[PDB]
């Protein structure tokens, strides 16, 4: 043929179909072995997703978020995405004692239901209503933008102490049961409104710690609604929405590391 | 069109001298006129040699970047370019990407041009060196006056006058001459000065007398002479051209670089297109098809292969250099090695070039001399009062001389003022009996008769050093038969006694053996005159006969030869056993060149050719079955007269060949022969008559010391210190580069499958980039590069030496049972333990295995900044990257690892390591700076802006080993079955 | 700990990058012993 004989391409065959296939019996057994090393409850580590992320609902073309007023397809777009996050907070979604509690209506301290264990049932979560974000189809005009602290198992964010200066200085400071989020830009040409649990700019301490998907489905995370009912018009403004704490941080290269990048226009 | 120049020329020495005029309107004795010589100038132009077109070295340096794996990397360089257009108009990306990556690849191609272009050289001035022969000025007669002129301004027809010490300006008809010698060493490599005078002696023009040749010189005497040839129309300027001339042509060693560049490049073009249209049919956008594209181009080409090559290829010749023999040319370093045939110059290559006495006939017995140039031979006899009545004799009827200021060198090779016999027998005799000068001293010559052409002897009387004596001695030498026709006594053991016709037969059977060694025979004789007939102021007459020169005492005979170099007879037996033909081609005559074979091995004990079967037999030539005879002796006269076929048909039916009193068109007409049968050819040679055999051989080697610079312009390769046992070294070291080199590309090549099946796991999986473009060069061209170089320093596995020539049309340098086991079976086991890695870090971060498929999509989504993993966390866009540039380090660092057994399995084809051993000190650098190499670019910070590299936990560093030491349990299973059985399967399937 | 558990979410890349350097060099140099015993 083009190499051998039938023999010899028969051989070859016979071959690398065994090898081939202890190879792969091989690959497969030292998976099983990586497997057998980790927990189903916990991640081996946690320091790559260690400072938390601050993602929103309005799905950013590129960090930005610009349409018409004027015009009904021209956000018809970031109203998807918007409906897809609080279509998962619906009241019919937590129903009954199993696996939902009621919590504070007000802003509270942390809960914990035990360790990473399976001795327990599935750890049962807080309700959260949506219903707790005011005024927000959508914001046609001046976005009523929905924020959100990326999940950690076992991570227990905690607020910053009234012992010195602050941005927001010491306005409605909840110091002990509350993780605020304040939005800014000078270029100060807006209106900043804040909607969330308790009618707190923050997250309620109360929905902490995570304890994973394994050992709390249907678990709920706390939201922040803002809504920026600015006075202006056709013009890109860089918005940046900032959380604070001992357990927060940011980064340079990551815009995303426990901050926003939104880059608003209602050009109509 | 150099055909014509390959035939033997033709010529007008034939002619009477008043003949030659008429041809070339020319005066015998005024010469030519000013205004005559002047037309003629402008007529056939300048007595000049002009150099052959070169190829400028831009072109030479540009060819080199577009050979197979360079094109496919400018494909990528462009093609990075392009995806970086395309993201400039469409969305701003902010990015250095594309754009860096293609000036990357684009710099890869150049300096890859310098490495292949450094391997391709070729430097010849071969036409400068015939130019440098030709001197600045001639003298010449016009209008019968001798005029010194620029010797480009000669033409056919003038009068030329030559005189010892000067360089013969063109061809010339000699028309008158007194004494005339010149050294014709440029046309037979024969340095014995051949007279010349106005008659036609011979038929063949390059015999005859009365003509003189330009590249030549006369050494004595004066000659007039008509100008017949100018410029490129002379004998030599014809050589000249065809040697400049001559196609240089590609080396065993390119070839092979060649074949195995199409091969990778046809899996890459095939696996390339495969997969771009693999990836559009799954709804790629044209977009990703070309980045996924780069990314194949970048894995399929070993970039830091050819430079590779070139260094062990370096490297191999600065060993080399280190034994005297320099190389000219890299890839000389393995034509070598793929050698079958040597076609050898004799004088000066095979032979010292110097007339030494070889043996001594006294006492009715032949002894023999040591011929050696370091005298690695013994003693014959010192005893004998005979032999000192000899040495006397050789010392004292000896008017040679040794130069000024040369007791520092040794005496065989210090230069000497005289014809060579004189020298072979002053060299002999101040050997074995001390200074000569002090035998001349305490024997005072008082009278002598120089060698003559009609006495055929040279006597000479001296004051007998004895004191109790003080009387006269006559000693005589010259032709063994005339000597002995003046002999009545023989001087045996001592004592004198009368010349019976017994010891005058066993003088001529000395004689006829001595003669059949293609030796030179003198005869030595003395008398002691009578005292009371001499007394010690009796005036000697050397012009009339004042004394009795009959009834002499015969002393002894002495024999001389042009003797082999002391290592060439070992060292043509050692080609031989390696199954490499060894052919002679010499300019000089029969019975000395096959005198010569014999000696060194050419032709062995007990073959014949049909001239001895015919002579044993006493029958006709024509009687005798050719193919009875192994050994032939062929003659340039008849190699003139005999087709390509035909001299096809000798080299085929002959074993021990030799090429006798060729000229230098012929040496090369035998090259090609050699060369039409398929077999790669060396030639061997340090004269100008070898420069177009030099040329044409796949591989010239020419000698140091006795060369001449032409030859070493034509030769790839020279013996700086004329060791003849360096072709032996150098076959050794050429075979061994080969097999080494297969060890460095299968290496080389083992590394590219795991960083193809990462790219094509990422199309059909739809996974996260398990390895990166960057990375791939990081490995290459970094890692990769010091362990690949360390396998040239590898030792042979058996006795190469043993073994017969490769067949360049079977064995290749790469073939399919490389691509097998680098691609099918090694590399295979390096790519799982690449993904292993890659699993465990993301598994350990929070992706598990089973999540992993089909998550590219929102994994590269840049606006998706909590993607969900397994144990449901939410990661950044950045933070997630962080993970994956990380998968991207350890599978580099994977990589590595297994190369560390991949580095190890491929310093042995065959044997064990348990076997071979752990004793390159080179390879094991390469394993430790490999390894100081990935982890500086792993740990070192700012790495991971400029390269991606990120820092790996100390377990990361142990996930491929488990797959490392599979590799090598493996292939030492595999090499275990085939010693255990050289039957073939596993031989036939994967012996690279 | 509890709700003080700061060191889970936490590596030290600092010490892993010194000490990856300290091992990167010491090779480097072993690896030139090898090599110049005989150059
Ligand atoms: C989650 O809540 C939303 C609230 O808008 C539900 O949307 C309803 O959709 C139905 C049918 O399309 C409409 O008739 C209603 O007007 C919507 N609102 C309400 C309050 O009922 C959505 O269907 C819910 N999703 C799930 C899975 O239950
Ligand atoms: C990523 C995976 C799916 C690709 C696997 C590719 C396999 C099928 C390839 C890789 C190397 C290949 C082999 C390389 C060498 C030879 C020897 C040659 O004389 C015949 C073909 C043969 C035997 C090839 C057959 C197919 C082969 C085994
Ligand atoms: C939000 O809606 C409430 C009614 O639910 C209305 O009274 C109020 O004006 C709205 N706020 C703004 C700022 O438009
Ligand atoms: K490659
Ligand atoms: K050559
Ligand atoms: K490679
Ligand atoms: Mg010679």
């Amino acid at each position: 043929f083009l190499g051998r004989t039938g023999s010899s391409w028969f051989k070859i065959f016979l071959f690398y179909l065994i090898f081939y296939g202890c190879l792969a019996g091989i690959f497969i057994g030292t998976i099983q072995v990586l497997l057998l090393t980790l927990s189903d409850f916990e991640p081996k580590y946690q320091d790559r997703v260690a400072p938390p992320g601050l993602s929103h609902a309005p799905y950013a073309i590129k960090t930005e978020i610009s349409f018409s007023i004027s015009n009904p397809k021209s956000y018809e777009s970031f109203v998807k995405s918007m409906h897809k996050l609080m279509d998962l907070y619906n009241e019919s979604s937590q129903a009954g004692n199993s696996p939902f509690e009621d919590c504070s209506d007000t802003p509270a301290d942390y809960i914990k239901r035990g360790d990473l264990d399976d001795s327990q049932g599935q750890k049962k979560a807080c309700r959260f209503s949506r219903m707790w974000l005011k005024n927000c189809g959508y914001a046609e005009g001046k976005p009523c933008v929905v924020a959100k602290l990326n999940r950690i198992i076992g991570f227990y964010p905690k607020p910053l102490k009234n012992t010195t200066d602050l941005p927001e200085e010491l306005q409605a400071n909840y110091n002990q049961y509350v993780l605020p989020l304040r939005c800014a830009a000078r270029e100060k040409i807006g209106s900043i409104e804040y909607f969330g649990l308790g009618g707190y700019a923050g997250f309620p301490l109360q929905y902490y710690p995570y304890y994973g998907k394994r050992l709390q489905k249907k678990y709920l995370q706390p939201l922040l609604a803002i809504q920026f009912t600015n006075l202006t018009q056709n013009m890109e403004l860089r918005i940046e929405c900032k959380v604070y704490g001992e357990n927060i941080d940011y980064s340079e290269k990551d815009r995303f590391r426990g901050r926003f990048e939104v880059k608003i226009e209602v050009k109509s | 069109l150099d055909e014509l120049k390959k035939e033997v020329s033709m010529d007008d020495h034939k002619l009477s001298l008043d003949e030659l005029h008429n041809k070339y309107g020319t005066d015998l004795t005024r010469g030519l006129t000013n205004a005559r010589a002047k037309e003629i100038l402008a007529r056939d132009g300048p007595n000049s040699l002009t150099p052959p077109p070169t190829t400028p070295e831009w072109i030479k340096f540009c060819r080199q970047l577009f050979g197979g794996f360079s094109i496919l990397l400018w494909i990528g360089a462009i093609l990075c370019f392009l995806a970086y257009g395309i993201q400039a108009a469409t969305e701003d990306e902010p990015a250095n990407d594309n754009l860096y990556l293609g000036v990357v690849l684009s710099t890869v191609v150049i300096v890859t041009g310098c490495f292949s272009y450094y391997q391709e050289a070729k430097s010849s001035r071969i036409m400068d060196s015939f130019k440098n022969m030709v001197p600045q000025q001639a003298l010449v007669i016009r209008d019968g006056e001798k005029s010194t002129i620029n010797a480009e301004f000669v033409v056919a027809g003038d009068l030329v006058e030559v005189k010892g010490g000067d360089r013969i300006p063109a061809d010339l008809r000699i028309i008158s001459a007194h004494g005339c010698k010149v050294d014709n060493s440029s046309l037979t490599g024969e340095s014995e000065p051949q007279t010349r005078s106005p008659e036609f002696s011979s038929e063949n023009p390059l015999e005859t007398r009365n003509i003189a040749f330009f590249s030549t010189n006369c050494v004595e005497g004066t000659a007039r002479g008509v100008v017949v040839y100018t410029g490129d129309r002379t004998v030599m300027g014809r050589i000249a051209t065809l040697a400049s001339g001559l196609e240089v042509g590609r080396t065993p060693i390119a070839i092979e670089i060649e074949h195995f560049i199409h091969i990778i490049t046809g899996v890459a073009v095939f696996l390339g297109v495969s997969f771009f249209i693999l990836s559009l049919i799954l709804g790629y956008s044209w977009l990703e098809a070309v980045i996924f594209l780069i990314g194949i181009i970048v894995a399929n080409v070993p970039e830091g292969l050819l430079a590779t090559v070139t260094v062990c290829l370096t490297l191999t010749a600065k060993r080399m250099a280190r034994k005297n023999c320099l190389v000219k040319n890299l890839e000389a370093v393995e034509t070598l090695g793929s050698t079958s045939t040597i076609c050898s110059d004799k004088t000066g290559t095979l032979t010292q070039n110097r007339m030494t006495v070889a043996h001594m006939w006294f006492d009715n017995q032949i002894h023999e001399a040591d011929t050696t140039e370091n005298q690695s031979g013994a003693a014959f006899d010192k005893t004998s009062a005979t032999w000192s009545a000899l040495s006397r004799i050789a010392a004292l009827c000896n008017r040679a001389v040794f130069q000024a200021g040369q007791d520092n060198v040794p005496i065989l090779k210090r230069s000497v003022a005289g014809d060579a016999s004189e020298s072979a027998l002053l060299k002999c005799i101040e050997l074995c009996c001390g200074s000569v000068q002090g035998m001349r001293d305490r024997n005072p010559k008082i009278v002598e008769i120089p060698f003559n052409s009609t006495n055929k002897y040279q006597l000479s009387i001296h004051e007998n050093e004895k004191s109790s004596e003080s009387r006269y001695l006559l000693v005589m030498k010259g032709a063994p038969e005339r000597i002995l026709d003046r002999c009545s006594t023989i001087l045996l053991n001592g004592a004198e006694e009368p010349l019976k016709e017994d010891m005058k037969e066993a003088f001529q059977n000395a004689y006829l053996e001595l003669g059949g060694l293609g030796e030179r025979v003198l005869g030595f004789c003395h008398f002691a005159l009578p005292e009371d007939k001499y007394n010690e102021g009796y005036p000697f007459d050397a012009d009339e006969p004042n004394f009795p020169t009959t009834d002499l005492c015969f002393v002894g005979l002495m024999a001389m030869i042009d003797p082999p170099r002391a290592a060439v007879p070992d060292a043509v037996g050692k080609c031989r056993s390696a199954g490499i033909k060894v052919i002679m081609v010499t300019g000089d005559h029969p019975i000395t060149a096959k005198a010569i074979a014999k000696g060194v091995g050419i032709i062995s004990e007990g073959n014949e050719t049909i001239e001895d079967i015919a002579a044993r037999l006493n029958i006709p030539i024509g009687q005798v079955n050719p193919r009875d005879a192994k050994a032939c002796v062929v003659h340039g006269s008849d190699l003139k007269d005999l087709s390509t076929e035909v001299l096809d048909d000798i080299l085929h039916y002959h074993t021990e060949i030799v090429f006798a009193r060729t000229s230098p068109q012929q040496k090369l007409i035998i090259v090609e022969g050699c060369q039409r049968q398929g077999a790669i050819v060396a030639v061997t040679g340090d004269g100008v008559n070898d420069s177009p055999a030099l040329k044409k051989a796949d591989i010239g080697v020419a000698m140091g010391i006795s060369g001449s610079d032409v030859s070493k312009q034509a030769a790839d390769m020279i013996l700086l210190d004329d060791n003849f046992a360096s072709i032996v070294t150098g076959v050794e070291e050429g075979r061994l580069i080969f097999d080494n080199l297969k060890k460095s590309i299968a290496y080389t090549l083992t590394s590219n499958i795991p960083e193809i099946t990462p790219f094509l796991v990422f199309i059909i999986g739809n996974v996260p980039l398990p390895l990166g473009t960057v990375t791939i060069l990081c490995i290459d061209l970094g890692t990769d590069m010091v362990p690949a170089i360390s396998l040239a320093y590898e030792q042979a596995e058996s006795d190469i030496m043993k073994r017969q020539p490769r067949n360049p049309k079977t064995d290749k340098l790469v073939n399919e049972r490389l691509i097998s086991m680098a691609y099918g079976q090694i590399g295979m086991i390096q790519a799982l333990g690449g993904f292993f890695s890659y699993f465990v870090i993301l598994a350990e971060n929070g992706f598990l295995p089973m999540d992993l498929i089909g998550k590219r999509v929102r994994w590269d989504d840049r606006w998706i900044s909590d993607v969900e993993d397994s144990f449901g966390q939410q990661w950044t866009y950045e933070q997630r990257k962080i993970v994956e540039f990380t998968c991207h380090t350890s599978f580099f660092i994977s990589i590595v690892v297994v190369q560390w057994a991949d580095l190890i399995i491929c310093k042995t084809r065959r044997n064990s390591i348990f076997q071979q051993g752990m004793k390159n000190k080179i390879l094991i650098f390469g394993l430790f700076e490999e390894t100081a190499l990935a982890a500086f670019l792993s740990y070192c910070p700012g790495t991971d802006v400029a390269l991606r590299m990120y820092p790996l936990k100390p377990s990361w560093w142990f996930c491929a080993f488990p797959y490392s030491l599979i590799i090598f349990l493996y292939d030492e299973m595999r090499r275990f079955i085939i010693r255990r059985s050289p039957g073939g399967w596993v031989e036939q399937e994967t012996y690279y | 700990e509890g709700p003080d558990n700061d060191e889970r979410f936490t590596y030290d890349y600092y010490r892993l990058r010194v000490v990856g350097l300290i091992v990167a060099a010491v090779l480097c140099v072993i690896g030139i012993i090898i090599l110049l015993a005989g150059k």
